């Protein structure tokens, strides 16, 4: 505590009462020849150490993380593991890499053997770090076994048992009654005297200091944002970024497995998303009378330490597409590497479960965040092929995978190669359709892929799907009504052949026909079908109620409101559910049941028609005003400004 | 503070039962013709204190959710398998699942009173 | 770690592999038929066990309101003094008395008492807690000494030295070589084994665990707020509140001085202001297919919140829509604060050590009192303490007026409070005889604002004493003349004429004061001549550097021209000197790229309506407002946008 | 990383020097109801300022045993009141941060002057 070293890299004399060695040392660095030869060599070593660690100068006057684990060089790590480790130092990062690729049994054995061979250690730092890493690997093994015996049954269905019971018993026996907190105290006193900076690694909660400092900095930044003050020196945001990079580099370059735990993930997630929020506030900051862009490392951090829901929250809070993305070549290389790894592992006998649990959360986040990065046609094609065919469906279902694909297509339009990949995916899905159902958590099934294809081509005709449809027969109804939702992609002959078995029996078939464009105006038959469905719905409605998310009734109400339905029999059904009376009889709706969330589902045409009613516009304008003044969605405000509905 | 029952879709066996802890229903809106009221609705549910049934466990060694408070039924609930390890040992297992919707049914969740 | 106890008070089996003693204990407690089969000695011990478990919490097993009792928390500065005076029966009575001594400043006496308690402690936990509290008192003494040496001269204007140099040297000699981290290790093995729960108190940063838990809960709560998810069981907000109360009751009840440090203040401020933010978001919940402040919440906000923190909390969430319960207790607390300030500064200065520690809470409480309904007697006491006896350095004229007017919100100004305002104004006028003396306010509000408040709440109030002074006024005392000028509405008709005899509109500031009081209702040719002459002077002084001040006079002239109050077309010659003057003089050719959205905040209903109805500059302002509302979360730009659609 | 020079208002004496860290000007309109007539353009202009590392002049310290601020463009606050709010921390305390609020005399009616 003689001096205080700050994240910027400047030392301040804080407690040194005697002669100031650092004050003289910095000037001495800036006539050095008068020092002894040994002293000169030692000063050279000290200068190298200080400049490599970022201690540049005194108070009065970017980051590069060198590690294969951080960059996800999953094949270079495998090659390094394969190579014979010449020294124990090279065998420490080798065990770290073994852990990083799953392989926790191999990593634990390697750490144990490193500890065994570290008897003649000159300093013993490797032995201490190996003890820390072996405890961390044992923790990871225990938690993974517990998950596999628990969630590992619901997820994956089966029981996996990645680690043999003998290995688990042996590691439990060795790690019994192992208090990690004492590990630094149970060390030679020479190590404790020299390596005092490594003491914080011992305790089982070593990020508490970093988390508390980040909490203080977050509070300061949020106070600055709320007050609207202007920071002049090194802003608390810059301090947060500097400490985040210091922690990341220290934990990754020193090959510490604690970098893969939920605590560090959450610390990085909070350190980021506070830089991002502050940057967004800086962008949208009004001028008074009196920037931040994401690099490759920021992309890697967001992909690794952010869950999909966390990225969703970050998108909701602040607009990330307005933050310029730098080093896009490196980001594209990282994304292509992730896609290549997923395709290589799952295309060939599958990926080992231990590594999958670690790597899928980062692969999903990387492909989610790939929306804001611009990818080349080759890289985009590799990413799309990995996402569609080979990405596990237990994680990315059809609906969510389509959302991923469309987000990728946002920045870069769909090329011909990507359209061919989507055509292959749709052909495979069709050949899947057997008593097989396409369940999607998102509500965006394969027909949306064909819709995207048509939207980006408007003349695309898939050869293979057309040939399949020509080979359709009435017996297989599943494939028939699967291709019915893909009608625009089929050829004219394929369309005609499919229409032979295609009949609008229920309202779902009518919905699909409307979506594919087969239906442009209601014939009396369609009107009768809709009215009969309403009859049955009302009959079954008439002592417990049932609320469903079908939303067919809302669609009927919207059709009546837009005049697309011109039969005055729907009023007989008024009262079954809301959002149908809202469009059928807006005047008599009694809007106390109105839900402000409805207006987000409507589009430009429907919302303009609603605004122009002038017999129901004032209640909805009141609702929108309340939502805009209360909530911070900013979509209600966009609606209000666009047409004051 | 209600209770959630996770059951096998086909056999109907109760995979487990736990306590509902969080539920997010966020449905919102490139994607002249007839209005179809296209929407992208999502329902996520985080569960607390989940203990797997001994029978289904021993058997394992599509799903439905019944969340009873008034009366909620989620058919086709896919259990998300995000596993993270805390350096602090561990404390109860938290299960998260997303409501799935079949194309034919088009219904994701049901509310029973 | 055999069991898991959480905030609500229900135990959870966590790592117990052997017989479950806690489950059986709860079963025996809930079903007391068995409690007789227990051995008589075992039953007597079970009685104390049940008492201890029910006092702390632990109501039952998992499968099946806060009251902090301490004179320090309630600010019973008079009961604490009497308690200190009384002879202490036991050592614990001395430990609590030393904590109270530390609370009322008096860190020398508290340090001495803690040293004595350490000497006489031969349980073993009282010696441990006395060591910790003596270390904390030494830390506070050292920090206060450093602040007085460096900051004290600037803030107070005079060096204080509350602690004698001999005492400081003695405490430095004693506390050197005392490592706080090893204070627990160097304990009897029995103490270390039994009192493992006190271990966390030994370390110099014992709130890191609590702060990290609060950070995790805050992140969870923010995630729910942003996503809009619904939490069914024990919500993270309830957990945060419960842990905040646990920490507050454990530190205050055990008389631990660490409760007075910045770390704990920030921990409580973050624990609160996150319950408040979540509660405010709860009212704005989006319906798809409450939280109120008690006496304890008010006390916590008063103590641990800075005025800027309270301002930020008000900015983020409308905190006037939060129900304030226990308003009788809140008013009693506020009256106690006001009485303590009056007792301090009415006679013989104050206790500087106690002043530095108590003024922040006094200011926060009187600022937060805007949300509580105070009786006429209590309100009058609070107003008298705020105006007459509150330190000048802390609350200036403008800030003090803001405090008073905020108090006026919930409770309208009565005649009793009007009398206090009147004699405060009389005292201020009495102070306005020295030519050097001039009331300066950081806010920009002055005694004329007090007069305006008095007139607004009475509209017929006549101040006998100020009218008397005006009748006594002479040309010699010009400062009193122009002070009473701004108070003309309060003066009587005879006083009005007597003051106006010597009162002349010499400069633009005099004209502005005349307009504000009401002496000017339409610009006479002389006033126009003065305005144009001042504009000539400003333009001449303008004519290679540019300096822009905050006088705002040019903006006032531009607004007058825009509203047709001034109807002489010579102002266009000065266009280009400063903005907000061209905007109102010639809006069409203003080049609104220099327009500042913040300007729209200063305008009022009449000016905003005129700006909106201009129709030759309304579109640019509507654009400015739309981007301001979209980008920012101020919620006032939206109000301006939708009230007049400017 | 600009420097703030503290001067005694009466003379040219330097009270202390520091580095400007945070400056907030939250100057907007006040309550409408509580305060046909000629417009006056009421305002509640407030200017707060924070200095990170302030060392008090040795001569001023010795002598001590109204203030002006010059923030270096150049800004000048003729009258500033330093808010002496002292809070102690368990972590032994080391950055002495000075917060001061600009004041406005009634006659001048100006708080800060910023000039190129």
């Amino acid at each position: 505590y003689d001096y205080h070293f700050e994240v910027n890299g400047t030392v301040v004399r804080h407690k040194n009462k005697g002669f100031g060695y650092m004050e003289r040392f910095f000037e001495l660095k800036e006539e050095r020849s008068k020092l002894s030869k040994k002293q000169y060599e030692r000063f050279n070593a000290l200068f190298n150490f200080f400049e490599k660690n970022g201690v540049i100068c005194m108070a009065k006057d970017s980051i590069e993380i060198n590690s294969l684990a951080y960059h996800g060089k999953y094949d270079v790590m495998k090659k390094f593991i394969e190579e014979q480790s010449v020294s124990i130092e090279d065998d420490y990062k080798k065990a770290f890499f073994l852990a990083c690729l799953g392989r926790w049994e191999e990593s634990y054995d390697l750490y144990s053997n490193i500890i065994l061979n570290s008897i003649d250690e000159s300093n013993g730092c490797v032995y201490y770090l190996s003890q820390i890493n072996r405890y961390r690997i044992y923790q990871s093994i225990t938690q993974a076994v517990t998950q596999f015996n628990g969630l590992g049954l619901l997820t994956f269905g089966r029981h996996y048992k990645p680690f043999t019971d003998e290995f688990l018993a042996r590691i439990e026996r060795e790690m019994t009654n192992f208090n990690i907190d004492d590990l630094f105290n149970g060390m030679p006193f020479e190590f404790q005297k020299k390596y005092k900076i490594l003491e914080f690694l011992s305790d089982n909660q070593f990020l508490y200091d970093d988390t508390v400092k980040l909490f203080e900095l977050t509070n300061k930044v949020r106070s600055e944002m709320s007050e609207g003050s202007y920071s002049f020196g090194m802003s608390s945001d810059i301090v947060v970024l500097l400490r985040l990079y210091d922690n990341l580099r220290f934990l990754y370059e020193n090959c510490l497995w604690s970098v893969s735990f939920h605590e560090f993930h959450q610390y990085i997630r909070n350190s980021m998303s506070l830089l991002i929020e502050k940057a967004e506030y800086e962008r949208t900051r009004d001028i008074d009378e009196l920037g931040f862009f994401m690099e490759y490392y920021d992309f890697v951090n967001i992909s690794r330490h952010f869950k999909i829901d966390d990225i969703k929250n970050l998108e909701r809070s602040c607009s990330i597409d307005k933050i310029r993305f730098g080093e896009q070549e490196k980001i594209e290389e990282y994304l292509v590497g992730i896609a290549e790894e997923i395709t290589k592992q799952f295309s060939a006998n599958g990926m080992n479960v231990v590594f999958y649990t670690q790597f899928i959360s980062e692969a999903k986040a990387a492909l989610y965040f790939a929306k804001y990065v611009k990818l080349s046609e080759e890289g985009l094609g590799k990413i799309v092929k990995a996402l569609l065919f080979y990405f596990p469906e237990r994680d990315l279902d059809i609906g969510k995978r389509y959302v991923w694909l469309e987000r990728l297509t946002k920045c870069n339009e769909l090329p011909k190669s990507i359209i061919s990949i989507i055509d292959d995916f749709l052909v495979l899905q069709a050949e899947k359709h057997q008593n097989y159902s396409e369940v999607s958590s998102n509500g965006l099934y394969s027909r949306d892929y064909g819709a995207l294809i048509k939207h980006f081509e408007k003349n695309f005709i898939s050869k293979r799907l057309s040939e399949i449809t020509l080979c359709l027969t009435q017996d297989k109804q599943k494939q028939i009504d699967f291709l019915f939702k893909l009608l625009p992609l089929l050829s004219t002959n394929a369309k005609s052949h499919l229409l032979s078995f295609k009949s609008v029996e229920n309202i779902n078939d009518l919905m699909n026909g409307i979506r594919i464009g087969l239906i442009d105006e209601f014939t009396p038959e369609h009107e009768e079908l809709i009215i009969e469905y309403l009859e049955t719905r009302k009959v079954n409605y008439i002592g417990i109620q049932t609320f469903s998310s079908n939303d067919y009734m809302s669609t009927f109400g919207i059709w009546y409101f837009l005049e697309e339905i011109n039969n005055s029999k729907m009023e007989e059904f008024i009262g079954m559910d809301d959002q149908y009376d809202f469009f059928v009889d807006p005047e008599n709706f009694d809007y106390k049941k109105f839900i402000p969330s409805w207006l987000k589902n409507y589009n430009d045409k429907l919302l303009g028609k609603i605004a122009g009613n002038k017999h129901m516009k004032h209640h909805v304008i009141e609702v929108l005003k309340e939502r805009v003044k209360n909530s911070n969605d900013k979509r209600y405000l966009e609606i209000l400004m666009n047409y004051f509905i | 503070t209600a209770d959630v029952y996770f059951k096998r879709k086909s056999d109907g066996k109760l995979v487990f039962t736990a306590e509902a802890q969080t539920a997010s229903f966020s449905q919102a809106i490139l994607r002249k013709p007839l209005y179809i009221l296209k929407s992208e609705k999502e329902i996520n549910l985080t569960v607390k204190n989940a203990f797997f049934d001994l029978e289904w466990l021993a058997m394992t060694q599509r799903y439905e959710v019944e969340y009873r408070t008034i009366y909620i039924q989620f058919p086709n609930v896919s259990p998300s398998g995000e596993f993270e390890m805390s350096l602090e040992n561990g404390l109860a297992p938290e299960i998260k699942f997303e409501a799935l919707a079949d194309t034919d049914t088009d219904e994701m969740a049901v509310v029973i009173e | 770690y055999d069991y898991h106890f959480e905030v609500n008070g229900t135990v959870v089996r966590h790592k117990n592999k052997g017989f479950g003693y806690m489950e059986r204990f709860f079963e025996l407690k809930e079903s007391c038929d068995e409690r007789s089969k227990l051995s008589k000695k075992q039953y007597e011990r079970f009685n104390a066990l049940f008492n201890f478990f029910e006092k702390n919490g632990v109501i039952c097993m998992a499968k099946d309101s806060i009251e902090i009792n301490s004179l320090a928390y309630h600010g019973k500065y008079d009961v604490m003094k009497k308690f200190i005076e009384e002879q202490s029966v036991s050592i614990e009575d001395d430990y609590k008395k030393a904590f109270f001594l530390a609370c009322l400043g008096r860190w020398e006496e508290s340090y001495d008492l803690y040293s004595n308690i350490i000497l006489n402690s031969i349980n073993g936990c009282v010696y441990y807690l006395s060591q910790i509290n003596r270390y904390r008192i030494y830390q506070s003494i050292t920090q206060a000494v450093t602040q007085f040496n460096g900051l004290g001269l600037l803030t107070f204007g005079r060096h204080y030295k509350p602690f004698t140099d001999e005492f400081l040297a003695r405490i430095e000699r004693e506390m050197t070589n005392f490592n706080i981290d090893d204070l627990f290790n160097g304990m009897p093995f029995e103490f270390q084994k039994k009192y493992k729960i006190l271990e966390f108190l030994s370390d110099n940063q014992f709130l890191y665990d609590d702060t990290v838990k609060l950070f995790e809960l805050t992140n969870k709560v923010r995630s729910e707020m942003s996503e809009g998810s619904y939490s069914f069981g024990m919500s993270s907000d309830i957990v945060v509140l419960l842990r905040l109360y646990d920490n507050l009751r454990f530190l205050y009840e055990n008389c631990l001085w660490s409760v007075s440090f910045h770390e704990f203040h920030q921990y409580i401020r973050n624990s609160m202001s996150l319950l408040i933010e979540k509660a405010e978001y709860e009212r704005t919940r989006d319906i798809d297919e409450g939280f109120f402040m008690e006496y304890y919440d008010f006390v916590n906000i008063s103590r641990h919140f800075k005025i800027d923190d309270i301002k930020n909390l008000e900015r983020s969430c409308s905190i006037d829509k939060i129900r304030f319960g226990e308003q009788e207790k809140i008013e009693e607390y506020l009256v106690g604060i006001a009485e303590e300030i009056t007792k301090q500064f009415s006679a013989n200065g104050m206790n500087v050590v106690f002043y530095t520690q108590f003024i922040s809470e006094a200011k926060a409480a009187l600022y937060f009192a805007k949300y509580v309904k105070l009786s006429e007697e209590g309100l009058g006491k609070i107003v008298k303490a705020l105006l007459f006896y509150f330190p000048e350095r802390d609350l200036d004229i403008g800030k003090r007026y803001v405090w008073l007017e905020r108090l006026t919100k919930c409770n309208e100004l009565p005649k009793s409070i009007i009398s206090i305002i009147d004699d405060f104004l009389v005292l201020q006028a009495e102070k306005h005889i020295d030519q050097n003396y001039s009331e300066v306010s950081s806010n920009g509000l002055y005694s004329r604002d007090y007069g305006a408040l008095i007139k607004h709440f009475e509209k017929n109030f006549i101040s006998k004493r100020l009218s008397e002074i005006t009748l006594c006024l002479t040309q010699d005392k010009q400062k009193q003349i122009d002070f009473l000028f701004k108070l003309l509405p309060l003066l009587s008709t005879n006083a009005k004429s007597h003051l106006l005899s010597f009162k002349s509109v010499e400069n633009i500031n005099d004209l502005m004061n005349g307009i504000r009081i009401g002496l000017i209702d339409e610009f006479t040719p002389e006033h126009e001549e003065l305005i144009i002459e001042y504009l000539e002077t400003r333009k001449v002084n303008y004519i290679g550097i540019q300096t822009f001040s905050s006088n705002d006079y040019m903006s006032t002239f531009g607004i007058w021209y825009f509203l047709e109050e001034i109807n002489n077309s010579k102002m266009e010659e000065f266009i280009g000197m400063d903005d907000q003057y061209d905007f109102f003089v010639d809006p069409e050719n203003f080049d609104y790229k220099k327009f500042i959205p913040s300007w729209l905040k200063n305008y009022n209903d009449k000016l905003l309506g005129k700006i909106a109805g201009n129709k030759h500059m309304k579109h640019h302002v509507i654009e400015v407002l739309k981007e301001r509302v979209k980008n920012s979360n101020d919620k006032r730009y939206l109000e301006i946008l939708m009230n007049y659609f400017i």
